[PDB]
């Protein structure tokens, strides 16, 4: 209730509001950078999907196992989340959706395994428990694919033995600068759609490959999977910045409201103190 | 891999640099170190701003106004 306490509080809140506004501007600037990077490999994955469409077009008799579903079992969830806090509810919303969908398989009792990329993800998965076969941290704003090749490589190596059934990828979708959605998808099986390009006007002669097209797609397929997971993780990274701007702007507004209320209380206390001092002085001067 | 035709010439660049000759990655290594330094600096700023100031003012606000 001391006047100096209120003064210190208002000064501290002013400084904090200024630095939070500066951080909001910083986050706004960082927002676009990743948007641009996405637009860079977006054609890549787009032309890559055009490639994979050509890849599936090849070896018409041969069939790869990636296009079938074994008895649904051994579900594997890959989680990408922030390494730092203050991302709004994005982390908690994604994790809540993760655990709720985990009940799904848990409902028909499908064994659940998970891999993580985020630091908050590793903290949450350690607090919950279980055993994690792949954990990474400190990936970076623009991580090289090698930084993440190990997790997907070991996961695919594990699936190559047939132990796993399929991997259920998790990440966030950035709709606009103010709207994100925690999204869960499936990646291991692939089905072409609207890829009729080069099909209505395909060359009459058969595309004969000097290299063996029997295995040429294999590396491209693994190339396809690493490209898509890199695109997903970079999209999540870009979306992560989009939450911080609104978080800090809301924090600044709340700080403004609080400082207004504190100013009201401060004025009331100051007037009361002045009145009390004047009354005491007059009363004492009457005594003498 | 690569697809080449008079229409288009395309190459999947898993690992590749426009550096003139083989064994020229020193600049690439320098840029990687610079990016890591930027990551360290941004983590420093994030930790400082997000935790120190907010905890200082919240714990200050934790002390009741009146």
């Amino acid at each position: 209730a001391n006047l100096k306490e209120i003064r210190a509080k208002v000064a501290s809140i002013k400084s904090t509001q200024k630095i939070t506004r500066a951080m909001q501007m910083v986050a706004a600037s960082k927002m676009r950078r990743a948007q641009e990077r996405m637009a860079q490999g977006r054609p890549y994955a787009d032309n890559m999907r055009r490639v994979i469409a050509h890849l599936v077009q090849a070896n018409p008799e041969y069939k790869h196992r990636y296009m079938v579903d074994r008895p649904v079992k051994r579900v594997g969830y890959i989680i990408v989340s922030s390494d730092r806090g203050l991302a709004g509810g994005l982390n908690i919303n994604l994790f809540k959706k993760v655990v709720q969908h985990v009940k799904a398989q848990q409902e028909q009792s499908i064994e659940v395994q998970f891999a993580l990329i985020g630091q908050k993800a590793v903290s949450f998965f350690k607090n919950y428990g279980g055993k994690v076969l792949g954990a990474t941290t400190q990936i970076g704003d623009a991580p090289s694919l090698e930084q993440l090749t190990g997790s997907v490589q070991v996961m695919l190596d594990a699936f190559d033995k047939g132990e796993l059934d399929r991997i259920y990828l998790v990440s966030n979708g950035f709709v606009n600068a103010m709207t994100q959605k925690p999204k869960v998808e499936q990646l291991v099986p692939l089905a072409p759609a609207e890829e009729g390009d080069d099909l209505n006007r395909t060359y009459g002669w058969d595309y004969i490959y000097e290299p063996e097209a029997e295995e040429l797609l294999n590396g491209l397929l693994v190339r396809y999977i690493e490209s898509m997971v890199y695109q997903g993780v970079i999209e999540n990274v870009a979306c992560e910045q989009s939450a911080r701007m609104v978080a800090m702007k809301a924090a600044t507004d709340n700080a403004g409201q609080l400082i207004k209320d504190l100013q009201l209380i401060y004025n009331k206390l100051r007037q009361a103190a002045i009145t009390q001092e004047i009354s005491e002085i007059v009363g004492g001067a009457a005594a003498v | 891999v690569l697809e080449v035709q008079p229409h288009v010439v395309t190459v999947l660049a898993d690992t590749a640099i426009r550096a003139d000759n083989l064994d020229e990655a020193a600049i690439l290594e320098a840029r990687k170190n610079a990016e890591q330094l930027l990551a360290n600096q941004k983590s420093d700023l994030d930790s400082a701003a997000a935790l120190a100031a907010l905890a200082e003012t919240a714990a200050q606000l934790e002390t009741i106004r009146k």
